């Protein structure tokens, strides 16, 4: 080896001429060493065929090359970046052959459209009408680059080879050419198009292999958008009506997924004409992913309908097969439909929504899927902002306060996750009219679970809320229960007090709840009192230190004396913990 | 050794049992500490008190899910803590080293399993062989047992104990009398607070258990009386609804061993004594 090439090489492992990865990264800099001309003469040659398969090494070489025109001579030699590249291209891992292309397309535009002709579509034929197939699959992300910069009788060569990637023998190398039909398409004059690109189209549309099919979905929204909308029932909708119904449901998958996507390439009058239908069989198809695709773009579906018979077709077309799905068996499909459906008010309008879809609303509210329930919970925000919170909380209210009591503890812990939710959407003025009531009365439920459920939840709630928002709606009746007979009640006082501090601030910490702790150090229950030790030492960190030196060190002290074993225990414990012992 | 009974009981919540050796040294323990406390206990409110659990662990921490986690809760457990369950070796020392740990937190009585024949003959022996390899940790267990206070008696109004009444037993003095420190008998005082069932049939009946007696409200009314007891609580008897009162609310059953066996569907209940000795119960069912 030699210098100053040499400095890329690492002498020290036992590889197979194998390169510095810190160093191909800096490679910008040898080039500038050696200047251009030996850049070229000896620096490419070298990258070329040195490609051991360190494989992070060979990313970057890729990567680095695509940066390179200017340290080569600018574009005037341009194309000798190529070799190089080209071999990274039909390389193995793919990550290596993707940042090969991305190069290449990165480069193509540096080439002038002449040498695009002389070095270029040579290095793309070379690749597609090559031997080994991975040198196929990366041909076909090298057409649209070059297509437009050169000659009319080029141009025809590369429609050609395009063709003869997308009927070639290995299923992979159709399933990537069908993968690029569409950005392809995109670069050809319309005549073209209409001539090569949907003859093309057609048949990997009806390719043997399904694999191949579901990919030409993608490639018809392309194709689609490109042409008048006259010509889409005769060059197009046969072959995507065909889709909908293909025997793989894979290939149904996609196109209830590139649904909303195909409306818009499609145009209204298709939509109304031709896609509504086939939304209706997507929902009712007998594989449950379909089903679940379609649902999913429910929402977005009716809000592209033309604005003259959107309405319509909606409670005629769309609205009937929606209450079929909100029955539907799949928890996988009344899931993806929950997580939209609410979605459709504010395109119903407040009336409709009342009427039609409050009752769908309730049918899953109260549906098994704890997933369900949920999502519905997650999205009201909008059917919110468009009925009113008083026709909605009288259309959800009693759904929640009929849970939070319940026969099963367990059902009642579920309503209680659902509140911090409820609060950040629905908002602070109707969480403390409707909702703090049901919170507090958690506090005190006979189940424990469910008590240190709702304690934990006043911490959430003040992260939505605030720490004014505690001091003046939840703090005053934390504190009340300290008065309470039951210890069970009295030591939910100090759960809280633990809990809020977390959250409050030192300001309201110290007012507002260490008096109450400091107060209970005499109760009457040894559960109590130890726990106000623990108390004490949960909170001990946010208080200002005068203040744990003057109120709280001589309480503890004090418990330390105590009669009880375990108040003095954890009373020394505190101590310890603080730094006041 | 404190740091040390902390981890044992952060295993043993992790349903993982106990070394032989640590059970050993767990047990030499808790004797010295039953060996103090009387056969009629001294209990004060408030605190929980509960009945059978059998080895039946996750349902056990369902029991703790529900009431509170000790020693925040204080508990009374009227015995019977092995056999029939899945796990006996981790309920029971679960249970002794929470005993251990809190002394002042947590109370155990002992039921009529917590002996050497029965444990041979419905679970608890063949399980610690199963888990241990030997007897040692049994035997551990069963002179432990030996220990275990026959009753107690919570702010002197509300007697518990495991089983039931004894025609050989009038008054708290005369089971204070007896010697606990042995195997329970097959016959007698302490084989009857161990083995008895209250019954709707009256005054002394033959015990279908083939220990012990049965007894009718009239029996429990003078020991009430007597005693100066405003209620018996027991469990030994599997109860559907988790907990029974009966005799005119002078005795109640709790049973707290949900589907008993793995299949009597019977719902579990513990029974709360507050600061004022106020009652109040929670049924709950198998933990999922
Ligand atoms: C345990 C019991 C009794 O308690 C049980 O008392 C009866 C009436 C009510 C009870 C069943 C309750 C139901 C709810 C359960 C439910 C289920 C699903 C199972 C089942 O479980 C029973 C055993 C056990 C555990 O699970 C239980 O006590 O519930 C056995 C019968 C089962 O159908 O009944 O049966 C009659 C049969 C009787 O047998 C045995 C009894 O021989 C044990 C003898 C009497 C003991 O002698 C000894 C040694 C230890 C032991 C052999 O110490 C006492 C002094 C003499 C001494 C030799
Ligand atoms: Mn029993
Ligand atoms: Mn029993």
């Amino acid at each position: 080896s030699l210098y100053p090439i040499a400095v890329l090489i690492d002498e020290l492992r036992n590889e197979d001429v194998q390169l510095r990865l810190n160093s191909i990264k800096k490679l910008s800099t040898i080039a500038l060493a050696l200047g251009v001309e030996r850049t070229r003469s000896e620096l490419l040659p070298f990258l070329t065929d040195t490609i051991y398969d360190e494989d992070e090494v060979l990313l970057a070489l890729a990567e680095q090359l695509g940066t390179f025109t200017t340290l080569v001579g600018g574009p005037e030699y341009v194309h000798c970046l190529l070799p190089p590249l080209e071999s990274l291209a039909t390389v193995e891992e793919t990550v290596v052959r993707d940042k090969a292309v991305e190069s290449l397309r990165a480069i193509s535009h540096e080439h002038s459209p002449s040498d695009l002709e002389a070095h270029f579509v040579p290095l793309v034929k070379r690749l597609a009408g090559g031997d080994w197939f991975t040198s196929r699959t990366s041909a076909c992300g090298l057409f649209s680059v070059c297509y437009p910069r050169v000659s009319s009788a080029v141009k025809a060569e590369l429609r050609q080879y395009f063709r003869n990637l997308c009927s070639d023998d290995t299923p992979m190398v159709r399933r990537a050419a069908a993968s690029k039909l569409g950005e392809f398409a995109k670069v050809l004059e319309l005549d073209n198009v209409k001539s090569e690109i949907i003859p093309m189209f057609s048949n990997l549309a009806s390719d043997e292999q399904d694999s191949v099919r579901l990919l030409a979905v993608e490639a018809c929204v392309n194709i689609a958008q490109l042409l008048p909308q006259e010509d889409l029932e005769a060059l197009v909708m046969p072959t995507l009506r065909q889709a909908a119904e293909d025997k793989s449901w894979r290939v149904r998958y996609m196109v209830a997924d590139k649904f909303t996507e195909l409306q818009k390439a499609v145009g209204p009058e298709i939509t109304k004409t031709d896609l509504v239908p086939a939304f209706q069989n997507l929902m009712k198809d007998c594989e449950a992913e379909v089903r679940a695709a379609a649902s999913h773009k429910v929402k977005e579906f009716c809000e592209n309908l033309s604005a003259d018979c959107r309405e319509n077709v909606i409670m005629s077309q769309i609205l009937p097969c929606i209450k079929e799905l909100v029955s539907d068996a799949n928890q996988h499909v009344k899931s993806a439909l929950a997580s939209v459906i609410m979605g459709l008010s504010p395109i119903l309008g407040k009336d409709n929504t009342i009427e039609h879809l409050l009752p769908l609303f309730l049918a899953q509210l109260k549906d098994e899927c704890p997933e369900v329930r949920l999502n519905i919970i997650s999205n009201l925000d909008c059917v919110n902002e468009v009925i009113g919170i008083r026709q909605l909380s009288q259309s959800l209210l009693p759904a929640i306060v009929e849970l939070a009591e319940d026969a099963k503890w367990r059902v009642r812990l579920a309503i209680i996750e659902y509140m911090p939710l409820l609060a950040g959407q629905l908002g602070v003025e109707f969480f403390d009219e409707k909702l703090n009531s049901l919170c507090m009365a958690w506090l005190v439920d006979h189940v424990y679970a469910i008590r240190e459920a709702a304690t934990s939840n006043l911490k959430k709630l003040v992260e939505k809320f605030g720490k004014e928002w505690a001091h003046a709606t939840i703090i005053p009746k934390v504190l009340a229960m300290s008065g309470d007979p039951n210890y069970l009640h009295r030591m939910t006082t100090l759960f809280c007090i633990n809990v809020l501090s977390e959250v409050c601030g030192q300001d309201i910490t110290t007012k507002h709840m260490l008096p109450t702790v400091l107060r209970m150090a005499g109760d009457p229950v040894a559960n109590v009192r130890f726990n106000v030790a623990k108390s004490l030492q949960k909170i001990g960190p946010i208080l200002d230190n005068s203040t744990l030196q003057s109120e709280v060190k001589p309480i503890l002290e004090k418990l330390t004396q105590d009669q009880d074993v375990d108040v003095k225990y954890f009373a020394q414990e505190a101590l310890t913990v603080l730094s006041l012992a | 050794f404190t740091k040390e009974l902390d981890q044992w009981i952060e295993q043993l919540n992790e349903c993982k049992q106990l070394s032989e050796s640590q059970v050993k040294s767990l047990c030499e323990k808790a004797k010295e500490i039953l060996t103090k406390e009387s056969n009629v206990q001294e209990v004060r409110c408030p605190v929980t008190v509960c009945g059978d659990v059998h080895g039946q662990f996750h349902d056990l921490m369902e029991l703790f899910r529900i009431g509170g986690k000790s020693p925040d809760t204080n508990y009374l457990f009227m015995g019977d803590y092995v056999d029939r369950g899945y796990y006996s070796v981790e309920t029971v020392t679960l249970l002794v080293a929470l005993k251990v740990r809190y002394r002042e937190r947590i109370t155990i009585l002992r039921g009529n399993h917590e002996s050497r024949q029965i444990t041979q003959v419905y679970g608890f022996y063949d399980e610690c062989l199963r888990k241990y390899g030997n007897a040692n940790v049994w035997k551990y267990f069963t002179d432990l047992f030996d220990y275990l206070p026959l009753t107690a008696l919570v702010d002197g109004q509300i007697f518990c104990l495991h089983g039931g009444l004894s025609p050989s037993i009038d008054t708290l003095d005369h089971i204070r009398a007896l010697d606990r420190l042995q195997e329970v008998p097959h016959e007698g005082p302490m084989c009857d607070l161990l083995w008895s069932d209250p019954d709707d049939r009256g005054g002394w009946g033959i015990s279908p258990r083939g220990a012990g007696y049965t007894f009718g409200q009239d029996i429990s009314e003078t020991f009430n009386h007597a005693n100066g007891l405003t209620l018996v609580s027991r469990a030994h008897q599997l109860v559907m609804e988790g907990y029974n009162w009966c005799h005119d609310r002078n005795v109640v059953t709790i049973f707290s061993a949900p589907n008993y066996c793995y299949r009597c569907g019977n719902q579990a209940a513990i029974m709360e004594l507050d600061d004022t000795l106020k009652y109040s119960f929670l049924q709950f069912d198998p933990a999922p």
